[PDB]
């Protein structure tokens, strides 16, 4: 629900405002947030 | 009776951005499947956190040479996404449309010389408030600076932090006032051992806790 | 921190590194399906028009990020001023199609028409650069969202709805020619 | 105080497929009744489904002759509903409204022979990507194809598959490009014993999951 | 409830918006279900 | 069937003081955070009470001078919060966009004499209704007075009550009448000892139960 | 909620209406609040 601000719910369903999805995952994210960090190797603080 | 109403005034005239949805027109339509397709992102700054991107220093070159001399700067820009070194990475390519950012900028520097030649870098970054930037690693050594050599492995991250006055800052230089808001960074050799034309590629990426503010479109049709 | 380059992985170093602290960050207008959701114009209207999100100008807000992503997919809403009514027909329809009142047939209000089309496209995701031909540059004949037809159209503007996108590529910026960094006019406040 | 609202632009003029419901003026009127009228239908792809309807092959003739040669390809038709030889089909009748389809497409083979005549037949669904069709079963047997005899039981039927790239297809031939991006059909003739004049009748029906999706009306008036 | 897409219900009562059908049967979806098909005769797979 | 409505005439139209609220353009802002930011006020009566203002007698000098002379009369100022001696202070400056006005109003009388000078003073408020004014303590000493003496505490406030027979009163002189709505008030001078330059500054500031009524503007731009 | 006298809630949700406000006092109402009062020193009523 991107930039869209009614309280309200839309007056006509489901099926005539918008196309309905059908079947039978976000893939940057999983990238990264398991990029490496902190330090390698030793460390003297 | 009916419900009475007050058609108000200055109300309902079209807004290019506005919150609400129209009035369909053609219904029970049903797409083609496209579960788990592959390689989706949802948000841009994970894309330039992901992935780092060249600069642009001299001639268009995205790699500084080792230099035989007794100056050893080998290079310094501005911290603002509209910088000449960055004119072609991506993150300044998303920047351009967001009026303030706000957050550290991670540099990734990678050697590329031959098994026989090590170097010895340094990178400070030089806030504002001085009127001319340093010229030399004795001088510019009382920043926020980091020194690393090389070995087997070949890269090293730094975090240009976010050290301002406002919480946000505007990505575009205001007007013909130089000495920029942010200050600067600079990239120092510190000594070099048989690398005379061995080079240091460079790439820019978002960090941790970058952040894009308003949206806005700036370039000319 | 430090690592092996030639590994491609990613590495995100913070500044807890040499005794700082990251910040709280708040990444909602960055987002894929907000930041695409506005109104752009098409500058290429004529009586008849084949609605294809590739007509946007390439350096808008809406345009150029579409055209960083290879493939897409997204609902669309229309507002054209138009003079007579105007006719809509989906992805596939025959151009004299455009000429019947069968047809979606919006009669003219006095502002403009604001519609809101679905996407009717056969292939499960469109995409904005393809690699070969269609016929046994440009993209096939089948990426569109359909085709409207009026009298005359004098603005159109696109807007897309549950934005998806897929597969990114190259986003430029304006290049500085000889200046240290980009200096324009920024808004300030008279006198 | 009264509710205050705001006429929006853009919103309300009549779009001649709006799903919303009129005002009425004349109340209080009952029908006759219509209790379990006889034959009444509720999709037209239902009555496709249960009715089949003959093609047009050459002259207007809804068979094919066994013919006397060592070409032995009694017809071939593109797999379009836009095609010549289906033309007169009510299956053709209904698609020609409609934008895209999907599904498989029965095709439904009569003998008409006299009871001192044999025959063999062979269909074949040749799909695209060849330049030429073939011309004979030896090359087409390649192909997805069925074969069928001639005794008590006169009729075979054969399911056209869909196998195609996208999900949907168009119904209509686009331009003055040739190679129909669907395949094409070759009903074959394998071989035949004293049947110098009898017929097959050839007709054409839905399936058990064929789909039409968007209505349009491309008839000029 | 072909091609209707308001959730509220009508304004109007069922009396005044349609005609009121009485009383005192789908027939070609009885036909075209009971169509015959699997194979005929014998099978070797 | 959809809800009918009336589009009533005479409303809708804007009213600059309308206590409705517009339709937004643009969301998802956060601010930068100000938490216990230092030195807030949400009414403007608190800050007048809290802060007291000096008035402007004669010459535009904040203070009265101990006077040599039979006549005992200090100053003399009407009640009224257009005046022209409170035409400096804080409390005219919010009073003068405001219609009426009711409650008590503080005056703060301070000595600053040196250590070897004493005096003694008496403020009294004398109620409209008496043709010209007393100038002498013997004949004012009537009213609603106060007398006190210089010493340690130097400091000594006076409470100008109200009392008007309307609840509420005007802010501003209405015409060419005089003799003042609201009486005026008198500060007179008893005796005092070897104070022959040593002054006393007045201010004033608002009550425990000030109160402005309606808001306008009336100064002229 | 300053000069606002509409009844039911706004149409639009509080993150379009307005801003919103992050975190990590009103100081002349307690300066007002604490002034000295009554008298001072010894009193004869």
């Amino acid at each position: 629900s991107g930039n869209t601000g009614s309280i309200i719910n839309n007056y006509y369903m489901q099926q005539y405002q918008n196309s309905m999805d059908t079947q039978l995952n976000d893939w940057f994210s999983k990238l990264a947030s398991s990029a490496f960090s902190g330090l390698f190797g030793a460390l003297l603080a | 009776g009916i419900v009475p109403v007050a058609c108000s005034d200055g109300y309902g005239g079209l807004v290019t951005t506005d919150p609400k949805t129209a009035d369909p027109v053609y219904g029970k339509v049903y797409n083609p499947p496209r579960t788990n397709y592959p390689g989706r992102f949802t948000n841009l700054l994970d894309v330039a956190e992901a992935c780092p991107t060249f600069l642009c220093f001299d001639d268009g070159k995205p790699y500084v040479v080792t230099r035989e001399d007794e100056q050893r700067l080998l290079a310094k820009f501005d911290v603002s996404l509209a910088a000449k070194h960055m004119s072609n990475t991506y993150l300044s390519g998303i920047a351009q449309y967001y009026a303030q950012y706000s957050g550290t900028i991670n540099l990734h520097f990678m050697f590329t010389g031959s098994t026989d030649s090590k170097a010895r870098y340094m990178v400070a970054y030089v806030p504002p408030g001085v009127e001319t930037p340093p010229d030399t690693p004795e001088r510019a050594a009382h920043c926020i600076h980091a020194e690393w050599d090389t070995g087997l492995n070949s890269k090293f991250t730094f975090s240009i932090p976010y050290v301002s006055a406002a919480d946000y800052a505007y990505t575009a230089s205001d007007v013909a006032e130089t000495t920029n808001v942010q200050g600067w960074v600079c990239i120092y050799q510190i000594t070099h051992g048989k690398a005379q034309n061995d080079t240091l590629v460079v790439s820019v990426s978002a960090g941790k806790d970058f952040e894009l503010r308003l949206p806005i479109d700036p370039r000319t049709q | 921190t430090t690592s092996a380059g030639e590994s491609a992985d990613p590495v995100t170093t913070t500044v807890e590194n040499y005794g700082g602290e990251t910040q709280v960050q708040r990444r909602h207008h960055t987002d894929v399906g907000f930041i695409m959701d506005r109104f752009v114009k098409i500058n290429n209207t004529n009586p008849t028009h084949v609605i294809d999100l590739m007509q946007t100008h390439q350096h808008g807000l809406v345009g150029a990020l579409l055209r960083a992503a290879t493939y897409y997919f997204s609902d669309l809403e229309i507002v054209v001023r138009h003079e007579g009514n105007l006719t809509w027909v989906p992805n596939g329809a025959p151009e004299a199609a455009l000429s019947n009142a069968g047809n979606p047939t919006a009669y003219n209000k006095a502002p403009f028409t604001r519609l809101a089309l679905p996407y009717t496209a056969p292939h499960r995701v469109l995409a904005t650069v393809y690699n070969g031909t269609s016929k046994y540059t440009q993209l096939p004949a089948s990426f569109n969202f359909g085709a409207i037809r009026a009298t005359d159209i004098s603005e159109l503007l696109v807007r897309m709805k549950r934005a998806e996108l897929y597969c990114p590529r190259p986003l430029l910026a304006v290049e500085v020619t000889a200046q240290d960094r980009h200096k324009q006019k920024i808004i300030a406040p008279a006198k």
